[PDB]
């Protein structure tokens, strides 16, 4: 309408002229006005008049919040305690108070750190929840803890929209943008709202980030109220890390009502539904076990064939072609050979015995510790291999206990805070004997047992080895795998200060600096530390090329979630290293065409490390363009590395702690071919 | 009709390195490959054993003769670069598809079978042309060209796309009422991948409408595209 | 000539009075537009006055020869036309140039227009570029099963109607002298046929009979006789 009769109305501050011609703006405050309020010049002296004062703040708040201001908007709502689905209630609620309320929980949540901005934020709770506009009003309440109570006031009868929704885009941005002291809200709010829910899986994800007993526990007496069994005990197995499985079986070993979660937390049902059926409902060829089993030469050929053979991807003839092939075999051969029954029997645990009691009490040393190390790989929930093995280790200077120390620690640690084997690990971790895999699977073997503590921890067996460390600063590949036990045994962490605590205590010439840095790859499992960013493209022209590598490295698992952010110019440097970081950085995802295109680039290069290494991240990233890149290889190199880690991709053409964690031992590669003897025993396999 | 042709032409070219015990022991070695042609062709024989040859190799794909045609006559320099670069890429097999003034022709065609014939390299790398009509090629290059073997394409015009269309069709989903006798006493010069592009496109129209079910005026609208495409090239 | 340019302001002069913050905080760039009817009147008379107001460039891809190898060397005819738009910003583009022959052979032009709308779908490097749909054959109902519909403006074009004739009529009669014992009712909303051009045949035809009867203006016997001319083809 024209504003001759309503535009000298609002300039007298008669008191009648405002209780009728206020309740009159109010009707215009339907659509607020014909215009843009340009009226705001007439308007404004209003600011100071006043009988029904609530109406003058309402249109007051109404113009001013129409055009422009960024203060003044929500005063008259916060002094007005508004009163007086319609479109009157939709303009001036939703967006108006969208905004409004937007830049008042903005401003006064940002500037204070009263009830006002309590009670209505509930008011706009409530109107939100009238409106029920998703995933907009609800992202813009997110940093008004007010969200517990927001979600355990809302999460009534939306609960496909505010849980997929609220919870997926929330939980990606609150992994991505919103920090870690939230996201505790949002794990037990989410406890406690997913807890009253359905769709447990997702309570069970809260499982996977909690750690927590409690959830569990509920989730298996709610989970067993309601009833199949096998595919939740497979991804429970499968989501629940070292400490909740023993956790799990100590409170499921405790009550658990039924004697399956006994059953169900150990290494029985995650693979009684998967071996069965995947030999009966899939089958696989002889083309790889016998092809790449039967071309095999050079003592090196039968060392990836006794890998790959070790692989279970059913068919067991190459194992049983016979014998004296273990025998033709090299030391490291002979440890992966040896090991290979143990490798192809994950299942059948009356099979491990009566096939590795053959190479026990043999007559060559690597037969009967990789025998060892083979009852070590076969089961993890057996634990039964402890004394025979455990009875013989005290030799400590060149007996055959101590590759059977290797396997047996190593191997015992893939079949399990664990504190008996820990205090008998205490003279082997002060052993300091100059053979590296000693201490080396000590190191791994203590640290992968503790994947997953409470916040890591300072115990004296790292603390042991950080003062051993400082005795004797020698053969720095104790400083680049003994670290890795330091920060394995740190694992669990999401806030922790122990990377500035050995930032204080463990620092020193470059090598323990190095292990300083590995702390720090092993310290950013990922939150909002944006500071973490700065300071990596700070230190990405750091004079120690290899503080870079491993920095740098960590990019797998700083930003794995945020896959666009991961594509960069590395490989445009001269940095070779730089070329190995985003080598790493690739990853043993699904391997999307982006994945393969770096994969070129990196393929074809003249340095044996890494046109040695690409095949590896190429062949983990993936499982018509599987057999055309051995073609390419073949064009390649027609050494002996490519070849070994060829037959590798030949075989692999085809967040998770054990599937994820024993990578840096492959990452190692550039030393002597000393490396088998570990790498043949990665807990990473499905 | 062309089982015996995929293993011939299996046998064929992939008695080389693709599992070559039986071929560097008996010493016969024709290391010239075959010169595809199809009465219809048109990517039938051409994309079929262009998609059936690639289970385990390396493809090299040359397709069309515009790139000569367009511009001034370049002539034999891009055949120099596929030649370095099928020099850098030995274990290929270097398809050549869609050979379709004269004074010209005959001398980048003639260079063509002179660099083509391996004048200055024995035999390592299965070449391979294709062509629609092998009657306009002169008779000039089977002697060079081909020494090994040259396949006719005997299609049963109902048992080839009957065959090809129950097998292509056994797996995915159709329609119903897919009549026959318009296809194979229509369709001509073109491939399987035009059968089956307009079976995609009959239940992707279908699938416009949010329909599984196909009419027959529906299949005659899609076949329209078939009947234009044999007129206009 | 009130229907069409009330349709055409929103689709044209929308980027005019609106300043870099509604890109932004409104509507970005408004697609396509479509126009079916023969092209009798207004098929350039539209773009070319707006045009005329905007002072841009008209900028033609009409995939022919000559034109292939002017705009680059070699490419798909949609990146050195758009290189010519990111240096010539303000750029109104004309899309000008049976169900078998026209399927596939208009289909190329029917192509061009949806990677032209895929393109600035896609991305918006530069304002002011705008593409005109013009089909009139039974590839406009084929365009019709191609076009989304999620991206296009209805425009609706009259040239099977009466007022396209009435006010071009009018606008072809301020020209040139006429006289007042014209009804432009009968003689106007009584020409059906082939298009709105028949209007221009019936003003440059009819000239040929008052200039033959030595009529100093023109009467309404005359534009009967030229509708009878206009009407003897088509």
């Amino acid at each position: 309408r024209d504003k001759a009769p309503v535009q000298p109305q609002q300039s007298p501050a008669a008191a009648p002229g405002g209780t009728d011609e206020k309740p009159s703006g109010k009707e215009r405050r339907d659509a607020g006005d014909k215009d843009k309020e340009q009226e705001l010049s007439e308007e404004d002296k209003q600011l100071q008049d006043e009988l029904y004062r609530p109406a003058l703040e309402e249109l007051r708040r109404q113009i001013r919040s129409s055009t422009t201001s960024m203060t003044s908007v929500p005063k008259p709502l916060k002094f007005l305690r508004p009163h007086y689905n319609k479109r009157f209630a939709a303009d001036i609620i939703s967006v108006l108070a969208m905004t409004m309320s937007g830049e008042r929980e903005c401003l006064k949540y940002r500037l204070v750190g009263a009830g006002e901005v309590a009670k209505e934020w509930q008011e706009l709770d409530d109107a939100e929840k009238v409106q029920r506009e998703p995933l907009l009003t609800l992202v813009k309440e997110i940093v008004p803890l007010l969200m517990e109570i927001e979600q355990v006031d809302m999460l009534e009868k939306d609960i496909d929209e505010n849980a997929y929704a609220k919870v997926c885009l929330y939980l990606t941005s609150c992994v991505n943008y919103v920090p870690e002291p939230e996201n505790s809200a949002l794990l037990r709010c989410a406890l406690g709202v997913f807890r009253k829910f359905s769709r447990f899986p997702e309570a069970l994800r809260l499982a996977l980030m909690l750690n927590d007993m409690e959830l569990v526990e509920d989730i298996f007496t709610s989970c067993k109220d309601v009833v199949m069994l096998g595919r939740h005990g497979v991804f429970l197995e499968l989501s629940e890390d070292v400490e909740e499985y023993e956790d799990l079986t100590e409170i499921m070993s405790n009550v658990q009502l039924n004697s399956n979660f006994l059953a169900l937390a150990r290494e029985l049902d995650i693979m009684e539904p998967k071996v069965p059926d995947d030999i009966y409902k899939t089958h696989l060829e002889n083309n790889r076990f016998g092809g790449s089993g039967s071309q095999v030469d050079s003592a090196r050929m039968n060392l990836a064939s006794s890998f790959v053979n070790g692989f279970v991807n059913q068919d067991k003839l190459l194992t049983d072609d016979g014998n004296k092939w273990l025998y033709k075999n090299k030391d490291h051969g002979m440890l992966s050979a040896a090991a290979s029954l143990g490798m192809i029997l994950l299942w059948d645990v009356d099979g491990g015995l009566t096939q590795i009691d053959k190479y026990l009490y043999s007559s060559e040393d690597y037969i009967k510790s990789g025998a060892l190390l083979a009852c070590g790989i076969v089961n993890s929930g057996v634990r039964n291999e402890c004394d025979p093995a455990l009875a013989l280790l005290s030799d400590y200077v060149l007996h055959n206990s101590n590759t059977m120390r290797l396997g047996s620690i190593f191997g015992l640690g893939l079949a399990y805070n664990r504190e008996d084997v820990l205090t008998l690990l205490l003279p082997v971790m002060g052993d300091s004997k100059s053979s590296m895999e000693v201490a080396g699977v000590t190191a791994l073997a203590c640290g992968m047992i503790a994947v997953g503590s409470c916040n890591g921890d300072v115990t004296s067996t790292i603390l042991q080895t950080i003062m051993e460390k400082s005795e004797t600063e020698l053969k720095d590949t104790y400083a680049r795998w003994l670290p890795l036990g330091l920060g394995l045994n740190h694992l669990g962490k999401g806030e922790a200060i122990e990377a500035i605590l050995a930032a204080l205590e463990v620092v020193s010439e470059p090598f323990r600096s190095f292990a300083n840095t590995l702390v720090d790859v092993c310290a950013y499992a990922g939150s909002g530390n944006v500071l973490k960013v700065q300071q990596l493209l700070h230190i990405c022209s750091e004079h120690f090329d290899s503080k870079e590598k491993e920095e740098d490295k960590d990019k797998k698992e700083k930003k794995d979630k945020d896959k666009k952010e991961a594509p960069a110019d590395m490989g445009a440097h001269q940095g070779v290293a730089v070329l190995g970081i985003a080598l790493i950085a690739m990853g043993e995802e699904i391997g999307a065409e982006m994945a393969l295109r770096t994969f070129g680039h990196l393929l074809r290069y003249g340095e044996p490390t890494l046109r040695r290494a690409v095949p590896l991240a190429l062949a983990l990233i993936s499982v018509s363009h599987d057999a055309d890149p051995e073609v390419s290889y073949n064009s390649i190199f027609a050494a002996r590395l490519a070849a070994m880690l060829r037959q590798l991709a030949q075989y692999h053409a085809k967040k998770g702690t054990l599937t994820l964690c024993p990578y840096h031992s492959d990452r190692q590669l550039m030393s002597q071919v000393a490396v088998a003897g570990l790498l043949t025993v990665l807990v990473s396999f499905l | 009709g062309l089982d015996n042709q995929i293993q011939e032409i299996k046998e064929s070219v992939e008695l080389p390195l693709t599992h070559p015990e039986y071929y560097e022991e008996m010493g016969i070695k024709p290391p010239k490959g075959v010169i595809l042609y199809g009465p219809p062709g048109t990517g039938k024989t051409l994309l079929a054993k262009a998609v059936a040859n690639q289970t385990s190799a390396t493809f090299l794909r040359v397709v069309g003769s515009e790139l000569i045609q367009k511009y001034l006559g370049d002539g034999p320099k891009l055949v120099r670069e596929l030649f370095r670069v099928a020099e850098e890429h030995a274990p290929s097999i270097v398809f050549i598809d869609e050979i379709d003034g004269e004074r010209e022709i005959q001398r980048t065609m003639l260079e063509l079978l002179n660099q083509l014939d391996g004048f200055d390299s024995r035999g390592d790398v299965k070449v391979i042309m294709a062509t629609n009509r092998i009657e306009t090629l002169d008779p000039a290059l089977i002697r060079p060209g081909r020494i090994d073997r040259k396949i006719e394409f005997p299609l049963p015009d109902e048992k080839t796309k009957k065959r090809i269309f129950q097998i292509h069709t056994s797996r995915m989903t159709l329609a119903d009422d897919v009549t026959l006798d318009d296809l194979i006493m229509a369709k001509d010069d073109l491939s399987g991948a035009d059968i089956k592009a307009i079976c995609t496109e009959a239940g992707l129209m279908a699938l416009r409408e949010r329909r599984m079910k196909v009419t027959n005026e529906d299949f005659k609208k899609s076949k329209e595209n078939v009947l234009y495409k044999k007129q206009e090239g | 000539l009130d229907k069409q340019i009330k349709e055409i302001k929103e689709v044209i002069e929308l980027p005019v009075k609106h300043p870099e913050l509604f890109e932004a905080l409104g509507i970005a760039q408004p697609k396509g537009v479509l126009l079916y009817g023969p092209p009798g009147t207004g098929k350039t008379l539209l773009a070319r006055a707006v045009a005329h107001h905007t002072d841009c460039t008209f900028i033609r891809v009409s995939g022919s020869e000559l034109v292939q190898k002017f705009i680059g060397e070699g490419a798909r005819m949609v990146r050195e036309l758009f290189v010519m738009a990111r240096e010539h910003a303000p750029s109104i583009i004309f899309m000008d140039e049976r169900l078998e022959g026209g399927s596939g052979g208009d289909s190329e032009v029917q192509r061009t227009m949806l990677e032209l709308l895929n393109q600035l779908d896609g991305f918006e490097a530069t304002k002011n570029i705008k593409v005109i749909m013009a089909t009139n054959r039974i590839d406009i109902l084929d365009s019709a099963l191609l076009r989304p519909g999620r991206i296009d403006r209805k425009i609706e074009f009259p040239p099977p109607n009466e007022e396209a004739r009435l006010d071009i009529l009018k606008i072809h009669s301020r020209k040139m002298n006429l006289t007042r014992g014209i009804n432009l009712r009968k003689i106007a909303e009584l020409m059906p046929g082939a298009s709105g051009a028949e209007v221009k045949g019936v003003c440059t035809e009819a000239g040929m009979y008052a200039l033959r009867e030595r009529r100093v203006h023109v009467t309404q016997e005359d534009f009967e006789m030229a509708v009878a001319k206009v009407m003897q083809k088509d």
